[PDB]
RNA sequence: GGUUCGUUCCAUGGAAUUAACGUAAACCCUUGCUUUAUUUGUAAAUAUUAUAAAGCAGUUCACCUUUAUAUAGGAAAUGAU
């Protein structure tokens, strides 16, 4: 709750999971280098094996929006998380309905 | 009685003027100041491709729009007059005609005739004169900062910024492993 | 010497010598390309796909921009109008309908086209034309009849300043101001509907769009004639008819195609095909040889040398006077034009261009609608209505069996699809439409 | 706040009530109800020619007046909207209606939407030839030619540029060397 | 839109956002029938 | 006061009917390579051909367009947003791409004709130019002396920036660069 | 080694190298002194430095051994100059002078003194003539710009009767009606 | 009533004449051929793989059979292609 902005920022099909991918996108934007640093202490058998416990403590009580792993892409034409197709920002079926009626630019019915 | 009279020969011809329009002149004009601007910007040894990357850096600074000296001289000045005076940012102007229309438009702005000397000699630098810091060469692997400003400093990926958030984090980590 | 590295780069010189073969095969002429611009919105190709991902979505977001930019309208303060008071939405017609935007794109600018159907002018033009001429006839006299009085003394000078040309404006709109309200009411309302158009306003909406592509954004705004030469101004219209409550559905389709002429035809002759023979009039058979030294070295004719003698024989100048053989130059701040851009004709030219242009005439039109459009305020089944007139075929493939180039590897390229969705008070609708070139 | 009211407190307040006549109106502006004084002798002045002037010249300003009044007599004519009418059926706006008479009718003189296309795509033609007819031939004249390196000359970079895009790869410089 | 009628507004020019104005005409229609939201609690229940 | 009678037309517009003449490449070193992408072929094709002329008034030898192999990126979606997956549908975007490459041509020349494309680039299409140059050894002394003869060039062209003095908002100028060229193209 | 086949030029009898200057001198002459002087006074400066520079550029020599006739789909369909720009078929002109954002709708009194300067600059060569008040309505500014006639972007308009349409068109409604 | 892959085509009916959609045609891939282009692909090369823009091509010609004389069909590794 505390990273949502308390001004919307969003352009796109606004949601009440879009708006929470958004804001785990912004904090891990803010704390990859940080983030970066103590994966790379826990992984350094060089330094004691206080420094690796200590990183290792640390990168635990991280926010779970600073995760990447729980960023999620998403439809930005009606905010689903299932079947969108990275090229497009959009879901499979989404993806049909602006390419027959043209939005999509270059993409055609393949036929061979 | 309500009638709207068909209209004239000499209507139609007036109108023909105005729709499909007239006879107009074209003068060609082609220098490599005309094209100065379009041009690549390649770290070349002719100075051509090192004075388009100078101005590739000014365009950057400028807010990133390209080089368009083709399409008007309009823009916005309620936008350029927070850019330049709450953000501090400088401003780039494709032409001296886009340049004197922000003028006239805005009550009393005025806007600097070029940037400073400071700003030209960071220009040159990096852009053109590409002076870098080379990665020095580490030998023992147990120097960590060391070897991290190694690999740090060979890439474009982690920025100046970047760099900082990590040795921030990192001299911390270092710092409180010790007895 | 030379480098040795440049060197290593001579040696691998395997290029194939081009032969300058004679073509001994009848070649057909091509098909007809129809334009780009008309398979995808935006016509463009970017590197970094970074900067494409998003334009699916600002189509949305610039056409609703563009919607309301054609509908803006003075304030009725500003007028004098004296608006009336209703709480009731009003549905007015006669304004001005934009189309779905084309984007041409470039790595520098974007020419964004719409074609608009101008139905505002078609009213305030005719309005303000009925003011008789000689309300400007006698006006000049005013302006005559007050200097002689109110400028002199007894029945521009240097002895006239401008703190009484003040005084003296105010006088004549003291006992004319209702008369200049009238003739500026109607003339700010054209003006607006001309600087729509002109880079007077169309530059305050480029700094509005140009943030989304980040460019200079060149418009190509075309006017149509009739509404029906696009659907997506025809289905619009159709829309805001059918949203009246009491709007009679089969009726307001039959007044639209009642209004679609379709040009007269031969039914047999449309639909008789072609037989394939060599057309040795392209000039592809004509020269069967391309190279200038077979063709201007005495072939056939004698003394036909000068390349422009051989050009003028296959295209149509315009330089020339006679149309053939004479370019006469006369030999011994204004427009720097040449001394013969006024004696030249573009009476063919304008026949060859549209001549070369498919899909001009109209020959079909098919309107649908579907929804709730029933007028009693109950859960109704929904309602499905159909007209047509003409046929959206291609008959260049379909009949003459030519080859033709269909759209986005499916749709064929002189139908245009666009649909509207609007909503009564009961539920939604949709108004489907389709238009067809010959 | 709360649920929203109406907004009627909106309208242009004339300047003029009813037509005035440069008498009438001079005496008004001249009744000395906020003016400077300096400038009322300006109206003052102006006043004093007006009633000077014959009563003919007078007669003949009260008649043009009302000729111009006749002559905008039929730009303010609430036209009425045909019985059976398409474009006014539902139209508020009394300024724009008029006879409707062939206004929809078509003279031979616009194509379809899909043939401006390729209209367009001849303008733009003429365009480029118009530019490599009159532009490209200056090109010759700030041309170079090409000379074999020297034997000093053994590296060979390589700059790859986007012509106008901002793509990441357009920072690899790739060199060669025997 | 919002941002449209503050460029051309100083023009006086005015343009209606047909879709707020069809938001706000339809919550107006539920209170005519007595259907619009409650009063928004802003305490703990109790 | 008198008729000449012109005995031709211009050599420039003859040569708008004549296919785009070639120079000959004594060595044949290529000097740039020019390769045009577009998801269409009659823009491509075009430009293909007015890009070929620029290169003949220059001097320039092009060689070309050589037709690369197009490319092709496929995606099979359901018809329906639901259950219905017994019946899909393909889709595709060909990428139409051409090269022409120069040989023999003086870096400055080759970059004249690359700024003249730009400045009349046609809609629709992409560009990516290689362009390759000799040079001595010893390059950071020949980029250091080069300063004041690229500090000429630019005297006219500072012009176009401006900022208020000391601009504070640009804060560290390498790390404003860095992290504005990304909000430029979007990422990366 | 060449770039091209010879086999073109030896069929026409240009073996010899002598021989293939005959055929340019003979063939692609370039403009006399006569020529050049009347071709340059009908162009103005700047289209003449076009077409000196262009007979240069092109030589004589590459039209005979890889002169070619253009057939394909671009190529123009007519031959034309391209020196000016025509109404209809080429693109709308841009040669007026950029809008002002300070200027704003002309109010009662502008609109008066507009209207009486015009009355002034048409009174300046009885009253307004048709062509006066038409030029009025269309083409006098409603802006305090100081009647600019800024530069449209509305596309060139077709012909009264595009070719092609004309004369297959008849109107269903009657007037009459 | 015939014929056709086919409401295809022909003939005919003391009622027919026509329009739209599907169908057909056309389209994309593929096949032979012509011209174009030769890099990042090709050993060389006088150009022949590959790459890909445009154009041509079929049941076309030959042979056999054939109703109401109107519309055609057959033969399938030993006619051409
Ligand atoms: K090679
Ligand atoms: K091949
Ligand atoms: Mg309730
Ligand atoms: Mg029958
Ligand atoms: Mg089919």
């Amino acid at each position: 709750s505390m990273f949502r902005a308390k001004k919307l920022d969003l352009g796109c099909f606004t949601n009440v999971r879009v708006l929470r991918d958004h804001s785990k996108r912004k904090a891990f934007l803010e704390a990859e280098p940080e983030r970066q640093a103590l994966r790379y202490v826990i992984r350094n058998t060089t330094l004691p094996a206080r420094t690796r416990a200590v990183a290792q403590l640390q990168l635990t009580q991280m926010h779970a929006y600073t995760r990447p792993t729980q960023i999620r892409n998403r439809c930005i034409l009606g905010g689903k998380s299932r079947g969108i197709l990275r090229d497009f920002k959009m879901t499979r079926y989404n993806f049909r309905m602006n390419a027959l009626m043209g939005n999509i630019p270059g993409v055609k019915k393949a036929s061979w | 009685d309500d009638y709207d009279a068909p209209p004239t020969e000499e209507e139609k011809a007036f109108l023909r003027g105005l729709e499909q329009g007239k006879v107009t002149e074209y003068v060609p004009k082609l220098t490599p100041d005309t094209l100065l601007g379009y041009g690549p910007p390649v770290a070349t040894d002719a100075a051509l491709g090192k004075v388009e990357s100078a101005m590739r850096t000014m365009r950057i600074l400028g807010g990133g729009l390209p080089f368009n000296d083709q399409s008007g001289v309009t823009s916005d000045p309620t936008a350029i007059k927070h850019r330049y005076v709450h953000e501090k940012k400088p401003v780039f102007f494709s032409s001296v005609e886009e340049k004197e229309w922000v003028r006239e438009s805005l009550d009393k702005f005025a806007v600097s005739e070029g940037p400073e000397k400071k700003t030209k000699q960071k220009i040159l630098e990096t852009s053109v004169l590409g002076k870098y810091e080379e990665p020095k060469y580490v030998e023992s692997l147990t120097e960590t900062v060391k070897m991290v400003e190694k690999y740090q400093g060979g890439t474009f990926s982690y920025a100046p910024s970047d760099a900082d958030k990590f040795n921030k984090k990192l001299n911390q980590l270092l710092a409180a492993g010790l007895p | 010497s030379a480098s040795v590295i440049f060197s290593k780069y001579i040696n691998n010189n395997n290029n194939k010598l081009i032969p300058f073969k004679i073509k001994n095969s009848d070649l057909g002429r091509t098909r007809y390309f129809p334009p780009i611009s008309k398979e995808w919105k935006n016509s463009i190709y970017v590197f970094n796909h970074n900067n494409l991902k998003n334009l699916p979505l600002f189509d949305i977001n610039i056409n609703s921009l563009i919607k309301d930019y054609f509908n803006l309208q003075f304030k009725d303060k500003i007028l004098f109008k004296k608006k009336r008071l209703s709480k009731v939405k009003v549905v007015s017609l006669n304004k001005i309908y934009a189309s779905k935007a084309e984007i041409k794109h470039t790595n520098t600018k974007a020419i964004l086209t719409v074609y608009t159907f101008n139905r505002e002018k078609i009213s305030l033009y005719k309005k303000i034309k009925k003011l008789k001429k000689s309300f400007y006839f006698v006006f000049d006299k005013i302006i005559s009849f007050s200097e002689r009085v109110i400028l002199s003394g007894v029945p521009v000078l240097p002895w006239i300043t401008e703190s009484h040309v003040n005084i003296w404006r105010k006088i004549i709109i003291a006992s004319l101001y209702k008369e200049l309200i009238l003739l500026r009411k109607y003339k700010l309302r054209l003006d607006l509907n001309k600087y729509k158009f002109e880079e007077k306003l169309l530059y305050r909406l480029n700094n509005l769009i140009m943030k989304y592509y980040n460019k200079k954004v060149e418009f190509n705004i075309v006017n149509m004639r009739s509404f029906l030469l696009n659907s997506d101004i025809l289905t619009k219209i159709l829309a805001l008819k059918l949203k009246n409550r009491n709007a009679r559905v089969i009726k307001i389709m039959d007044v639209i195609l009642n209004k679609a002429n379709l040009p007269k035809i031969n039914r047999v002759q449309e639909k008789a095909s072609l037989i394939k023979s060599v057309d040795w009039n392209l000039l592809e058979n004509k020269f069967k040889n391309l190279n200038l030294s077979f063709i201007l070295n005495d072939a056939s004719y004698a003394e036909r040398n000068n390349l422009s003698e051989l050009l003028n024989k296959l295209y149509y100048n315009v330089l020339l006077v006679s149309q053939k053989g004479v370019w006469a130059l006369r030999s011994p701040a204004q427009p720097k034009v040449s001394s013969f851009a006024k004696a030249k004709k573009y009476a063919k030219i304008y026949q060859i261009i549209f001549n070369s242009i498919n899909y001009k005439n109209m020959g079909g039109l098919r309107l649908e609608i579907k929804g709730r459009l029933t007028k009693r305020y109950r859960a109704d089944r929904s309602l499905f209505k159909v007209k047509w007139k003409g046929g959206l075929k291609n008959l260049d493939s379909s009949y003459k069996g030519l080859s033709s180039v269909n759209m986005r590897g499916y749709a064929k390229p002189n139908v245009e699809y666009s649909i509207f969705t609007s909503k009564r008070r009961i539920g939604a609708f949709a108004v489907k439409g389709w238009v067809s070139g010959k | 706040e709360g649920v929203p009211v109406p907004k009627r407190e909106d309208d242009a307040k004339l300047e003029f009530t009813r037509p005035y006549n440069p008498g009438e109106f001079l005496s008004e502006k001249l009744r000395s109800d906020d003016l400077q004084d300096w400038e009322r002798e300006r109206y003052e002045r102006a006043l004093t020619s007006w009633e000077q002037t014959p009563d003919d010249l007078k007669r003949g300003w009260s008649t043009m007046i009302r000729d111009i009044e006749q002559a905008a007599a039929p730009l303010r004519r609430v036209v009425m909207p045909r019985r059976s009418t398409f474009w006014y059926e539902e139209e508020k706006d009394t300024d724009l209606i008029t006879n409707e008479d062939g206004e929809d009718d078509f003279h031979e003189n616009d194509i379809m939407s899909l043939g401006h296309g390729k209209l367009e795509e001849h303008r733009e033609f003429r365009e480029y030839a118009r530019i490599a007819v009159w532009e490209m031939p200056l090109l010759s004249k700030y041309a170079k030619p090409f000379v074999p390196p020297t034997s000093e000359e053994v590296l060979r970079f390589r700059y790859t540029t986007y012509m106008g895009e901002f793509h990441p790869a357009d920072r690899k410089v790739v060199v060669e060397f025997c | 839109i919002r941002e449209l009628q503050k460029e051309f507004g100083t023009l006086g020019l005015e343009v209606d956002d047909e879709v707020d104005d069809d938001r706000l005409e339809h919550l107006a229609a539920l209170r005519a029938r007595d259907k619009g939201a409650p009063k928004k609690k802003r305490t703990a229940p109790s | 006061e008198q008729e000449v009678i012109m005995s031709r037309m211009p050599r420039s517009l003859e040569a708008l009917y004549l296919q785009p003449l070639r120079r000959e490449a004594e060595y044949g070193v290529p000097s740039c390579d020019l390769q045009l992408r577009s998801y269409s072929i009659r823009n491509l094709e075009f430009f293909c051909d007015f890009a070929l002329r620029a290169a003949y008034y220059l001097g320039l030898p092009a060689f070309g367009p050589v037709p690369l192999p197009r490319m092709i990126e496929r995606w099979t979606v359901p018809k329906s947003h639901f259950i219905f997956k017994k019946s899909q549908e393909n889709f595709e975007r060909v990428t139409l791409r051409r090269l022409i490459q120069i040989k023999d041509g003086h870096p400055e020349t080759v970059q004249l004709w690359l700024a003249f494309l730009q400045k009349h680039a046609y809609y629709g299409i992409g560009m990516k130019a290689n362009v390759w140059e000799f040079s001595k050894l010893g390059v950071s002394k020949a980029m250091d002396e080069s300063k004041s003869e690229v500090e000429k060039l630019l005297e006219t062209r500072w012009e176009h920036l401006s900022h208020v003095s000391d601009m504070k908002g640009v804060g560290n100028f390498e790390d404003f660069l860095a992290k504005e060229r990304l909000r430029i193209s979007g990422g990366r | 080694r060449s770039r091209f086949k010879n086999v073109r030029a030896v069929e026409m009898g240009l073996t010899s190298d002598a021989k293939i200057e005959s055929f340019t001198k003979k063939k692609f002459a370039e403009y006399t002194e006569d020529e050049k002087a009347a071709l340059a006074h009908n162009y103005p400066a700047e289209h003449m430095e076009a077409i000196e520079a262009a007979e240069a550029a092109i030589d004589p020599k590459d039209l005979t051994i890889q002169g070619r006739l253009r057939v394909d789909p671009y190529r123009m369909p007519y031959i034309d100059d391209f020196s000016e720009i025509q109404p209809i078929i080429d693109k709308r002109a841009r040669r007026s002078a950029p809008p002002s954002h300070k200027a704003r709708f002309m109010d009662v009194d502008e609109f008066t003194q507009d209207l009486i300067n015009w009355a002034d600059e048409i009174r300046r060569g009885t009253g307004p003539t048709d062509g006066d008040i038409l030029s009025y309505i269309l083409e006098r500014s409603s802006m305090t710009d100081n009647n600019l006639q800024a530069n449209s972007s509305l596309a060139p308009a077709l012909p009264d009767k595009v070719p092609g349409v004309e004369g297959k068109y008849r109107n269903a409604i009657d007037p009459a009606d």
